């Protein structure tokens, strides 16, 4: 079909995270939204993206996102920040607030 | 602190391994392009109009350089 190298891979990844610190975050939702169809068990793709969807106004994508990287990954604390962001933006400060404080108790837990 | 959560959302979307291209970056553009234009889904097809039209500006760059000597 089409398959993409994995130098290829990590080159449109590293696209997608230059516009994302041009302020750049609808072309950087393009761009990664093209690299996690290809492959979407890329996992450093998924993070740039979800990021990119916070900066985007899209909370009720960025949503679903954050809580796919936590059962995927339950072990990163950042996965929490994004959704306390996420719910954030969909109007829910009473989620958000439990979702802050998971992300204190697992940056915490990690550090010593 | 808002100012914390927000470096700390920009390193969390940073990924790690720059490390495989040396200056190698309009080769790479023009294979990435030539790998998404076969593509059909509307996230391929975005993807090749977005850089389709990257590397159209950059001619223009060019143009801007070469006036400036």
């Amino acid at each position: 079909n089409i398959t993409l190298t994995k130098r290829q891979q990590e080159f449109l990844l590293l696209n997608g995270w230059l516009q994302l610190q041009c302020g750049h975050a609808e072309r950087a939702c393009i761009l990664l939204d093209a690299l996690l169809t290809l492959n979407p068990e890329h996992l450093a793709g998924r993070r740039c993206r979800l990021v990119a969807l916070l900066n985007n106004n899209q909370g009720e994508r960025a949503e679903k996102e954050a809580q796919w990287l936590i059962s995927h990954d339950p072990l990163q604390a950042g996965n929490w920040l994004c959704l306390s962001r996420a719910q954030q933006l969909n109007g829910d400060l009473d989620k958000a607030r439990h979702a802050y404080q998971h992300y204190l108790e697992l940056k915490d837990h990690n550090e010593s | 602190m808002e100012r914390l959560a927000d470096r700390a959302l920009l390193d969390f979307a940073t990924p790690h391994r720059d490390l495989l291209r040396p200056v190698d970056f309009h080769q790479a553009m023009q294979g990435l392009r030539s790998v998404l234009a076969e593509g059909q889904s509307p996230e391929l097809r975005a993807a090749a109009i977005l850089l389709e039209q990257m590397h159209a500006d950059e001619q223009l760059m060019q143009m801007t350089l070469h006036l400036l000597h």
